[PDB]
RNA sequence: UCUUUGUAAAGUGCCUUCGAAGAGUCGAGUUGUUUGGGAAUGCAGCUCUAAGUGGGUGGUAAAUUCCAUCUAAAGCUAAAU
RNA sequence: UUGACCUCAAAUCAGGUAGGAGUACCCGCUGAACUUAAGCAUAUCAAUAAGCGGAGGAAAAGAAACCAACCGGGAUUGCCUUAGUAACGGCGAGUGAAGCGGCAAAAGCUCAAAUUUGAAAUCUGGUACCUUCGGUGCCCGAGUUGUAAUUUGGAGAGGGCA
């Protein structure tokens, strides 16, 4: 199987061959549009692993997103509050660049539902991802029981609601003693712990 | 019942029991435990000494199940065995038939010697025992075997 | 969230129930409650299971 | 898979592969297994050979 | 590995009979496979070494194992990873010398 | 603010707590709805017992390991010992838990006996038979109660041999406390010539 | 009710050889935010960036032994709410 | 020049799909200050209001890179409790969970990573017919840069005996 070789080779990131390929490909993607349809996944093994299957109705969209912190969008840096909230510069956006990229791609191809997205390249000012999307109205997806769940209505805009892999990672959805605040929903947990529950026969 | 309150009795009098000179204002002393070091220090020192500061070690991730260890005294020991069997055992106070008492099954961790059990023998299955408790059981003629 | 139901000790409820059952048999208490049992033969009144 | 257990008597590798990572190991794997391989020209030619559009290896 | 039947001590706990359950296949995850060794050696055959790995090899050659381990602790995350990486660069050096 | 001799009270009510107040007026209605759901589900699965068969399990911590309670499902070892496959067990009404390991012989035996008597008592209707209507019972939990295992008899003979059961506890604690020191001392005495 | 199809499909016993398991990811540093999480709970930016008895976790930072427990970086799923 | 392939376009090409509304509850982002501290800047109010994006009848979470340290539990959720506790906090004002336990409900699983290689076994569409949420033929097309069958760690695969 060639996918195993693709996987190990792709792991060897700083090898000379992958450094050369990184440079040429990042130049090409910079020259193309910010969001553009890709004819095939540039990492076939990684798309396959994340869920992509080479059948009609599976789409790959390459997308580049700008790197760095999130500058607070206030005029002249005036926040009108406490010195704690006076910060503007080194604040960090709470969702990953992967999630931003896949949300932009979903907005572009609103008909498709994002399955996932993976990293393909980066540079000083841009990070580059490829987004796997599925056409929920294609018959090859509506039939073929392996993929109807994406055409079910509860999966609309998974990227916006945070249900993709990076969405779960950002929302903190994971089992453990380290995720006690965010395990079944941060706001749900907060409401549950800040509710006053009063029974009929009070305790 | 509202009809029993003193608001019903204050109906008619101007100030509602709150005074004419010093009215019932909103928060003349602060909200909550305000000023515990400054203007309520007299109340704090008189009625709650030891309030401010910290003394001991910390304990991150303390589990109370680790420290679950209810204590049983010897006077209460004989109440662990069923009441109808109690007179039977007391009258047939002898070795080779002594009742085994499972304090851990009863819900106790340690046996303490609050004293004066009868001089019958008895088997006390515990997981922790006090020096005096074991001494008093041995004096009565029983034995304590340790369990887990 | 005003309190609507009020907790009562189970044993106190049963005490009150037993007092009410016992007061059922008292002729004077039934009259005081006003139950028109003067032409009844005797209370506590008992009937067959045909009823 | 055929090369890995040396069932291939000859391997032809298209130079025109778009993500080159799909075939970069083919020469080294062929050398390790001791099979004869040639970097042939044109994945379209291999596609025509196997009655498809592109094959990238025969 | 049986308890002492006592609520205190090193092996505290109830004395019970043990039956050492059959190991799960989840536990065999770090295990090495012939397939993955073959693939990884073949991929190394065409990938080459990283700039920091060449720096590590030069550091082992000239400076020494301690300095190499310090630089690899900087480059990698942790001290254990530094030890492992220096061990594998030692293996690379030894394989070069042998063949 | 602070006043006469009273305890310090910590009343966490300086958020908008009034917006998140849940008063359980629907306690009775929810109980009725739950009973209705149980009734309708039982009617839907009419010959089946409305719950699954759970194993006997020992409660984890040192506060509760004196008690035996219900588990999640029988182990794969337990179902193999009972003499059936996990898939079929799941279909005919046994809860199978794959991630539970049995290191315990008597919990093993108790769960295998639970499974054996369950198989003895239930009757499975064949796929294409004559459906012997069998007067459903509605609780595997009540049909196969969890029984706390008795440990020793009520009255046995007294065996004293002179350890006081307090010195042994003290010495066990001390050996645990000073094992590493003594091992280190043995290492230094061995290594020094 | 017709529909035998199908030397079709599935499950179990013994032994042998194997047993692939997700990478700019884990992890580390630092920054901001957040958390009850305290030499740093989660999240995010940036820099470095792995391995295969490896990796994570085991609520005090670190180096040396072990041990226990799971198996991430992919995915679906009614009910109680 | 017999024509392909790749990449990129154009069509009032054939068929679809998205947008907006409502937004009580749900999933995220963004994000205050009044207020409290008897002043106030960390803190608090509050991971709240306001703003933005996205669903459903529920949503989310979910079958352990979990909890534990026990004689070990065993997906998720919710309730009673843990507990105003461990802990955080100008250690001030204040804040503040989780394991175990008892319950309600319980349900489990499938992909990537394997050569079908004695036969791309797979699927959209056009056309035709029919018993039309579809079925069956033929035809292009997609697809080997991998669509079917088999396997998912609880295992499982291959080869023998039975």
């Amino acid at each position: 199987g060639a996918y195993k070789y693709l996987e190990e080779l792709q792991r060897k990131k700083q090898s000379d061959v992958l450094r050369f390929l990184q440079r040429v490909r990042v130049w090409e993607y910079r020259q193309k549009n910010v969001i553009h349809r890709a004819a095939r996944p540039t990492r076939p093994d990684k798309a396959r692993r994340l869920g992509y299957k080479a059948k009609q109705g599976f789409v790959i969209y390459r997308v580049r997103v700008r790197r760095g912190n999130r500058k607070r969008p206030v005029p002249k840096g005036a926040t009108y509050g406490k010195p704690t909230n006076q910060g503007v510069n080194e604040l960090k956006y709470q969702r990953s660049l992967r999630a931003t990229a896949e949300e932009r791609v979903g907005r572009r191809a609103a008909n498709l539902r994002v399955l996932n997205s993976y990293w393909v390249n980066q540079d000083s000012t841009y990070k580059y991802f490829e987004v796997i999307l599925v056409d929920p109205q294609h018959k090859a997806i509506r039939r073929d029981a392996r993929y109807n769940w994406i055409c079910d209505p509860v999966h609309k805009h998974r990227e916006a609601r945070g249900l993709t892999a990076t969405g779960k990672k950002s929302r903190g959805i994971n089992k453990g003693h380290k995720f006690n605040n965010t395990k079944a929903g941060r706001r749900k947990t907060w409401k549950r712990q800040n509710t006053l529950s009063l029974w009929r026969y009070r305790k | 019942p509202s009809r029993f309150t003193k608001t019903r009795k204050h109906r008619g009098h101007v100030s509602a029991g709150k005074g004419r000179i010093g009215k019932h204002r909103k928060h003349p002393g602060g909200r909550g435990m305000a000023g515990g070091q400054h203007h309520h220090r007299i109340n704090m020192d008189k009625y709650h000494p030891g309030y401010f500061g910290k003394v001991g070690m910390r304990y991150f991730h303390k589990q109370q199940a680790h420290f679950w260890k209810p204590v049983l005294n010897l006077d209460k020991l004989w109440t662990l065995i069923p009441e109808d069997k109690r007179d039977q055992y007391l009258k047939s106070a002898s070795k080779e038939t002594a009742p085994v008492i499972d304090t851990l099954a009863a819900g106790y961790g340690k046996i303490l010697g609050k004293g004066r059990i009868p001089n019958v023998p008895v088997i006390v299955k515990a997981r922790f025992v006090s020096k005096l408790a074991e001494e008093k059981i041995r004096a009565a003629g029983g034995v304590v075997e340790l369990i887990a | 969230w005003r309190k609507w139901n009020v907790k009562v000790n189970h044993n106190e409820k049963r005490y009150a129930t037993a007092s009410a059952i016992a007061a059922t048999a008292v002729a004077s208490l039934v009259l005081a409650r006003g139950h028109r049992v003067e032409k009844i033969p005797e209370i506590p009144l008992v009937v067959s299971t045909d009823l | 898979a055929l090369i890995e257990n040396k069932k291939a008597k000859l391997v032809l590798i298209a130079n025109d592969v778009d993500p080159i990572e799909l075939v970069v190991f083919l020469p080294a794997l062929c050398k390790k297994m001791g099979v004869p391989y040639a970097i042939v020209k044109g994945k379209a030619r291999l596609g025509t050979l196997v009655n498809q559009k592109t094959s990238a290896v025969a | 590995t049986v308890k002492t039947g006592i609520a205190i001590g090193l092996n505290k706990g109830k004395k019970v009979t043990s039956m050492t359950p059959a190991p799960k296949i989840s536990y065999k995850k770090g295990a090495a496979s012939n397939r993955t060794k073959f693939v990884r050696s073949l991929v190394r055959e065409i990938a080459g070494l990283s700039p920091y790995e060449r720096r590590l090899i030069d550091l082992i050659r000239n400076s020494g194992e301690k300095r190499a381990r310090k630089v690899a602790k900087k480059r990698l995350g942790s001290f254990t990873r530094a030890k492992a990486k220096v061990e594998e660069m030692n293996n690379i050096i030894a394989a070069s010398r042998r063949h | 603010a602070i006043s006469k001799n009273l305890p310090i009270l910590k009343n966490h009510f300086r958020k908008h707590w009034q917006e998140r107040v849940k008063v359980h007026f629907d306690q009775a209605g929810k109980k009725v709805s739950r009973r209705n759901a149980r009734a309708t589900r039982a009617a839907k699965i009419a010959p089946r017992p409305l719950d699954l068969l759970r194993p006997v399990v020992r409660a984890p911590t040192v506060k509760y390991n004196r008690k035996v309670r219900a588990g999640r499902g029988f182990t794969l070892a337990e179902v193999k010992a009972a003499g059936l496959t996990a898939a079929y067990a799941r279909t005919i009404g046994i809860a199978v838990d794959h991630r539970r390991q049995n290191r315990n012989q008597e919990i093993f035996d108790a769960n295998v006996q639970r499974l054996k008597e369950y198989q003895s008592k239930i009757i499975v209707f064949p796929r294409n038979g004559k459906a012997p209507e069998a007067e459903q019972v509605l609780s595997a939990a009540a049909t196969f109660p969890i029984a706390q295992p008795a440990t020793d008899v009520e009255a046995r003979a007294v065996q004293d041999n002179g350890e006081s059961a307090f010195r042994t506890l003290r010495l066990a604690r001390s050996e645990k406390k000073f094992r590493g020191i003594r091992e280190k001392r043995a290492r230094e005495k061995a290594e020094a010539e």
